[PDB]
Formats: C-alpha cells, sequence, structure tokens
C-alpha cells in the first residue's frame, strides 16, 4: 500500500 | 460565524504541509466537537483495486479503509465537501473491523 | 537476516522515538509493510481513551483514539514487548466505541 501523509502533526495529534 | 464541525459520515476537505485531501469522518459529533479532532480515512480519485479500497460513487474516487488516521480537524481547517451514503460508511467500517476485531 | 515483522498485540518502537501498540494482523503488516497503531505515552492525563499498559516494574498508557497507519518497514520498527490480551481488547473496544464498527 501507498502510505498517506498529513505532513507535520497538528494540535492534539501526538504524532 | 459558527464553525463547521465534522460529523460521522461527512466527507471533508483537509489541509496539510505541503496539499489538500478529502477524507471520510468515522467518529461521532460529540467527540469531534469536544476534542477538535476526529477519526477518518483518506480518499483519492485513483482506484487501483487494493483489498481495502471502498468505492465512493459521485456524479459519473476510492476511500482507503486501512489508512485510518486521527486528525485535528479544527486546526487543519476542515470544510464539508459532502456526505457518504450510509451503505458506504457501513462498508468502510466493515473493512476496518477486519484489520482489527471486536 | 530476517527483519522483525510486527504482529497484532506487539509493542514496538518507531522513530520519526515513540512506542506504539500494533493492532493489525501479521499477514497484513507483512504484505503491505504497514500497520495500524496506537501511540503510547509516559504520563496518563486522565482522558477516557487512555488504556494503562501494566509493566512488571512501572506502567504506561496507550492512547486509543489516536489510531494511525504507520509504515513500519520504512520508519524502522523494533519490538519492546507484547501487550496483555486484555490490554489489546480494551484498546480495540474503545476504538469500537469511537467508530461503531460492525
Amino acid at each position: 500500500h501507498e502510505n498517506i501523509d498529513w505532513g507535520e502533526p497538528k494540535d492534539k495529534e501526538v504524532w | 460565524v459558527s464553525r463547521y464541525v465534522p460529523d460521522m459520515g461527512d466527507l471533508i476537505w483537509v489541509d496539510f504541509d505541503p496539499g489538500h485531501r478529502p477524507a471520510v469522518v468515522l467518529s461521532p459529533f460529540m467527540y469531534n466537537n469536544k476534542t477538535g479532532m476526529c477519526l477518518c480515512v483518506p480518499c483519492t480519485t485513483q482506484s487501483k483495486g487494493y483489498p481495502f479500497e471502498v468505492v465512493l460513487s459521485g456524479q459519473e474516487g476510492v476511500a482507503l479503509a486501512d489508512q485510518v488516521k486521527s486528525i485535528a480537524w479544527r486546526a487543519r481547517g476542515a470544510t464539508k465537501k459532502g456526505t457518504v451514503a450510509p451503505e458506504e460508511l457501513q462498508l468502510i467500517k466493515a473493512k476496518i473491523n477486519v484489520l482489527i476485531g471486536l
């Protein structure tokens, strides 16, 4: 599978 | 102005560095509103026929169900593109259920 | 050499340097070089999606609403240990709530 990326973690995202 | 809050089933547009992507919202309103966060799966217009793809039928895309991600929707400026049909949500869930269990 | 392949329930270490609980099956992780994970932290802040990881010496907490697909083979992943079956169930059970997966 191709891994989707959200870039830099934002707010309460711990990673 | 009062902000749009993602709800279960909503198809949304979300922003990252560096690009914008549609996603399907899996978590319920209460949670999403309280935390400014939600669970969702990413969508694309490219259907390659992977086992965990779910067809999203619009006028004339695929949701990747194994690609679940927690996102801070509030901070990423999520906007509402539309809503999935209940059968399509049922299905994404059904596949996620596979990778995991219950 | 044969690389370590995460199996459901394993506790791994992944860099970006964080621990995670692997929720997805071995056949999947091995085929796709990815897995569904939940991140682990040192201090439990009291949130309702926390699940304590009980160590023989000290404890840790899995954040269950923070499910994320991670490319283990790519980000590198090493095995710290395995979680107790009931630790694995509770994490899933909490996910099952945030979703409703059937």
